[PDB]
């Protein structure tokens, strides 16, 4: 697939917690996408899998249900549980099982001892969608947002904060990334997560509007 | 306040009056299934160390003095909560965590601890809150020719995150040449058993154990502990009880714009402002009663035994208990003269009080 | 950095400069006197009406008593600054309803009538370039209690144990204390300082002030005009540097900022743990049982006594500061206003 | 020591107010010898006549 | 050869900041207030510097004084001779004595002890098992080595607290010293002073 390199341009902030805090400043350290960072955007024209460093931010601007699933894990072939998310119009099932992965895995429009299994309600819905998948404790978090954009060519400019979606109980090692498309051209923007320190404003709505880093450049750290 | 029986002329700080509650608030979902927790305790077989099985419970009234009817156990051993409190308060999900392992290695199953089993099949994160039952089982889990069905892992090539399992058998190989699926030189196999017999001492005896893994108020409840709902009262001094938290305040109604996955809004001294009630999609604000500091003014014990009342930043109104009203709060027990004098006691905001005979009365002045 | 202009002065054995001409110059000193009288409840900060942190407060002796009167003894300390600097006029002088001084205008420092608080124009300029932390010298339990947009530092301030007391004398009277010293000593001029004010007319009072500098007492006589108006452009020029800039008051504004700064991290050191399991003191007391409760609750109250006895220490110190400039200010009352120096740079 | 660091942060701001503190002690230094020495407009010289 | 105490202290977090005006513009600075009071007088103190001589202007100073200006001008060299003497003697006695300057060396003195103070404060243990931490991290497990670092933390905290109070209350000192110098240098220098004994 085709491969091209951007800027992260302030994008990926997630709320950290699920408390309500209004017209404050409040300091956190998490897994952050850092501000101005080097994202890489494919073009799914034809494929190993990605890696999952410490956290992924995922990205598509596309429409309709061209873009689907993902898989989690880190030995795809066999022989090791791995995570696989599948959407529809109707349904998300979430399975932790070994899995026959193939080189290409993907769904065609028209597997052994395992323990989780999971039903839920659809992650999907000019529209911008943002994700960001986290692996800590044993416990897989995912976070989303939608919002329209102007331009598909790069990430917009401004803030749009990410509510938290699904927390599970997964409990596997995971590895590698890769992504499924369901055939009968999509391209996506990847990042990678940081432990940073994040400075966030929210408003007197309760909403956060903006947000600085603390090792960007030395301003940031004075407003730190 | 003084310590002593003769005071002297000038003004005191006392000490401060607040308004005590009248009633009390509990507030807890309608949920009216029970936890199966009777069916984890018992079963024909648990499930091995390196394969450990763990069961969701969600949406059930937990009793958890039905636990020790259930097993015969001494070590309810627990960490950030306290065993006779778990009926107070109330989660967000449980998970039960079951396995057998040897009586050697019951001290590795804590919060930072390492070794085998801690390291290499079942790790517990530093932040655990929630607790380990553990009993012995050489009853059930023991044969005289050995019991072949309970296998651990002896190493790995990195050790094991917090509530991870690996069930793959692979051979290890620890040097050049690979072991392509044979258990030759610098090759073992990973798993190996227990070999139970009755005949073993007291530390070599199989143990059941089965960590209950609480995790906190941070979403709508669903395992909530024995607890009767009240009906809701606002604009009133309580003692509320919202999902297991306690405290003392009046509660309103609020213009706050809660997002769907908020519950709590937290105020920036970390204590609660807001709250969405359990049972209808409601969000309370939390306002302490009424308070502030009383002040007396007195002469001296030679003098007069009268003294004024200076409620501190409040008026008049709101206190329950000649009243004139300064800028710095308002006064009981003396009265307010249009007349101009040196200051004797300082008051406030440009008054002044002073014991005069116009029969002696204590006065308050400009 | 620059150290300032270059210069040579010309020195010879028999070479003398003397003046033919002067200029009337007015400048501005600022003086801190007073600060912010503060109250600090110990129960509703560190325990926050629960009980069982009461009953382990109790063992600590008193703590809380020695704080109580160290701050009782910082909020007498204030009002006695303001007082030995402004009450210091025996009695309360006036102004004669003509306006005639030898042609000197003092327009904008006398007060006006129309406004309720009489305060003069320069007064009024004051007061608005420096804004206020807007204390609770006035009461604000009814508007903590409306919960209009979102909760307020002030309020979050006084739910927690801390509370501002207003000071003895309002800025009505303060503003007639200067009153009193400016008719006084226009009027009088340094006899009302000394005994009985005996009046004089103020062009015969500039001649006895030009004789105290050296200056033979024709010159005023000579050049009353010039120096009436020179001192009247120097007065505006005064007057158009307070609208203009503000940034010469930074005096009193740090004073202000200082003395919400220090509530505001007051406030802030609650939500610390100190090693405990929790900030909140009612979700330690739920989640455990006495003993551990108690553990929990003891470091949750060592942590708080310190950041308090933290405060009060600083608080003791910018006290101790602002008596030395009380003390400076109420000299320079005593010897620039009510007579005049011969102390160079005074 | 990241453990360290990690327990010192569960203080507050106890850290910034001891910073804060010196940081006002140092400006005042420098003030001080500001209104000490630095009271003269011009830097004027002695001839060379003596 | 060995270490030092300054190094001992740098290597804590403990440092020395500079100041803003350096010796040389500090004796620049003097060396204006001598010139314009040796040509000038006090003139230089209220506007701009005006000449006159010395010895007119030491008339003045007689004048002001409560003595006839005509006593200078007869007596003026031996004036000039018991002046050239006091200046010698006041060199004499800088050279010989060294105990006239202790306040500044005391100044010195108390900031250097502090900070040895501080360090040597560091070698407590303040009731755990070890004054050193990486020993406390090895030697125990997680919730052992968080009590006794919990223990070294209030310790090290408490210390800090008392070194920034002590530099507070000095700081005051030092400020009031200050305020009476600069009195001292606008009206000694810049000015003649009838106040007795100042
Ligand atoms: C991102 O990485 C690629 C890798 O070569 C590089 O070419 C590109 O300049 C980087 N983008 C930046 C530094 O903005
Ligand atoms: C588990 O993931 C880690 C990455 O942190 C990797 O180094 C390790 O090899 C993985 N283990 C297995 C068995 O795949
Ligand atoms: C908060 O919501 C209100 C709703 O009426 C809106 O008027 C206000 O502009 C919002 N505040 C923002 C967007 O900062
Ligand atoms: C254990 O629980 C089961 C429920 O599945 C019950 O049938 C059985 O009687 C119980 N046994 C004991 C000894 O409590
Ligand atoms: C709980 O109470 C709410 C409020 O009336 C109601 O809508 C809901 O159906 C109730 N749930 C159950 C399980 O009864
Ligand atoms: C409190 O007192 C003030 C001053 O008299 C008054 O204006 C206000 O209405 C009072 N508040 C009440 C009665 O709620
Ligand atoms: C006075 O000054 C002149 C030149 O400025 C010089 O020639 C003369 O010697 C001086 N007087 C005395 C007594 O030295
Ligand atoms: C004094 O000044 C004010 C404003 O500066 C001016 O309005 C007034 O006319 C002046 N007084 C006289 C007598 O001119």
């Amino acid at each position: 697939r085709t491969q091209s390199y951007t800027n992260s341009f302030t994008r990926g902030v997630y709320y950290p917690d699920k408390v309500f805090r209004s017209s404050v400043l409040h300091s956190t350290h998490d897994l952050f996408l850092p501000f101005f960072s080097n994202v890489t955007w494919f073009h799914a024209i034809h494929n190993p899998a990605l890696p999952f460093n410490d956290g992924v931010y995922f990205a598509s601007t596309e429409k309709s249900n061209i873009i689907r699933g993902w898989i989690f894990g880190t030995t795809l072939d066999s022989k090791t549980q791995s995570l696989l998310i599948v959407n529809n119009a109707t349904n998300v099932v979430i399975k932790v099982c070994e899995f026959q992965f193939c080189n290409d895995p993907f769904l065609d429009v028209y597997a052994n001892n395992c323990t989780f299994e999971y039903v839920s309600q659809p992650f999907l819905m000019k529209n911008l969608r943002e994700f960001v998948f986290k692996n800590i404790d044993g416990y897989f978090k995912i976070y989303s947002k939608h919002t329209p954009i102007n331009l598909e060519r790069d990430l917009p400019q401004g803030f749009s904060a990410l509510e938290p979606l699904v927390d599970l109980p997964i409990g596997i090692n995971i590895t590698r990334f890769q992504t499924l498309l369901a055939l009968h051209a999509a391209a996506y923007y990847v990042g990678y997560l940081q432990p940073r320190t994040f400075l966030l404003k929210y408003n007197e709505n309760g909403t956060i509007t903006d947000a600085v880093d603390c090792a960007l450049d030395p301003l940031s750290e004075t407003k730190c | 306040t003084l310590k002593s029986f003769t005071v002297e002329k000038g003004i005191y700080q006392t000490s401060n009056f607040r308004v005590q509650p009248t009633e009390s608030i509990v507030r807890f979902p309608n949920i009216t299934n029970l936890c199966p927790f009777h069916e984890v305790f018992n079963a024909t077989t648990f499930a091995s160390v390196y394969a450990w099985n763990r069961k969701r419970i969600s949406n059930c009234v937990a009793d958890y003095s039905v636990i020790y009817n259930f097993a015969p156990f001494f070590a309810f051993k627990c960490y950030g909560v306290s065993p006779t409190k778990l009926n107070d308060l109330c989660f967000t999900n449980v998970y039960a965590d079951s396995f057998v392992i040897r009586g050697n290695e019951v001290s590795q199953i804590a919060p930072g601890q390492t070794g085998n089993i801690a390291d290499y099949n079942y790790k517990l994160p530093d932040d655990f809150t929630g607790c380990v039952i553990a009993w012995n089982s050489n009853k059930l889990d023991s044969k005289p020719s050995g019991n072949y069905n309970y296998l651990y892992r002896l190493l790995r090539k990195s050790k094991l995150k917090p509530f991870e399992r690996d069930i793959s058998t692979e051979i290890y190989q620890a040097g050049n040449k690979p072991c392509n699926g044979v258990a030759g030189p610098n090759c073992y196999s990973p798993l190996q058993s227990y070999g139970f017999r009755p005949t073993y001492g007291v530390g070599h005896q199989p143990y059941r154990v089965v960590v209950l893994s609480f995790e906190l108020l941070h979403a709508p409840a669903t395992v909530c502990g024995p607890k009767k709902s009240t009906n809701l009262v606002k604009n009133k001094c309580v003692n509320f009880n919202f999902n297991g938290l306690t405290g003392t305040g009046v509660l309103t109604e609020s213009n706050k714009k809660f997002l769907p996955f908020q519950q709590f809004g937290r105020d920036i001294a970390d204590t609660t402002d807001a709250v969405r009630d359990p049972q209808t999609l409601e969000i309370l604000d939390i306002t302490p009663c009424s308070f502030g500091g009383v002040s007396v003014i007195t002469p001296g014990t030679n003098t007069s035994n009268q003294v004024a009342v200076l409620y501190q930043g409040v008026n008049c109104t709101e206190v329950p208990v000649n009243v004139f009203q300064t800028r710095a709060g308002c006064l009981i027990g003396a009265e307010y003269v249009n007349n101009s004098y040196e200051c004797d006691i300082p008051i406030g905001a440009g008054i002044c009080a002073s014991y005069q005979t116009q029969s002696q009365s204590i006065i308050a002045y400009t | 950095m620059s150290l300032g202009a270059e210069n040579s002065v010309a020195y010879s054995n028999n070479s003398i400069a003397i003046p033919t001409n002067f200029t009337i110059s007015v400048t501005t000193e600022i003086l801190p006197v007073s600060m912010t009288k503060t109250s600090v409840d110990c129960t509703m900060y560190i325990c926050g009406d629960s009980t069982e942190c009461s009953n382990l407060l109790l063992q600590y002796g008193s703590f809380c008593t020695q704080l109580k009167r160290a701050l009782t003894g910082i909020a007498v300390e204030q009002d006695k600054n303001t007082q030995e600097v402004f009450a210091q006029v025996k009695q309360i002088y006036k102004t004669p309803p003509i306006k005639y001084f030898g042609g000197f205008n003092f327009s904008q420092i006398l007060p006006d009538p129309s406004k309720p608080s009489k305060r003069s124009f320069i007064e009024d300029l004051l007061f608005n370039k420096v804004t206020l932390a807007d204390a609770g010298f006035i009461k604000q339990y009814g508007d903590c209690l409306g919960d209009i947009a979102a909760r307020d530092l002030i309020c979050a301030q006084k739910f927690n144990g801390l509370t501002v007391l207003p000071p003895l004398l309002t800025d009505e009277m303060i503003a007639q204390y200067t009153s009193a010293l400016l008719a006084g000593t226009i009027t009088s001029g340094w006899t009302f300082g000394a005994g009985a004010a005996l009046q004089i007319p103020f062009a015969m009072q500039m001649a006895y002030r030009f004789n105290g500098i050296g200056v033979t007492q024709n010159v005023l006589y000579e050049n009353q005009k010039l120096i009436a108006n020179q001192f009247n452009s120097a007065i505006g020029k005064i007057q158009d540097s307070l609208s203009s800039t503000a940034s010469a008051l930074g005096k009193l504004q740090d004073v202000v900022n200082h003395n919400a700064q220090a509530l505001n991290t007051l406030v802030k050191q609650l939500s610390s743990k100190f090693g405990a399991i929790s900030s909140v003191l009612n979700d330690i007391l739920s989640r455990l049982d006495k003993v551990e409760a108690e553990v929990q609750i003891d470091r949750l109250i060592t942590g708080r006594l310190q950041s308090l006895q933290t405060y009060v220490t600083q608080q003791l110190i910018r006290a101790a500061e602002i008596r030395a400039s009380a003390n400076l200010a109420a000299t320079k009352m005593s010897e620039c206003v009510l007579g005049q120096s011969k102390r160079v740079d005074f």
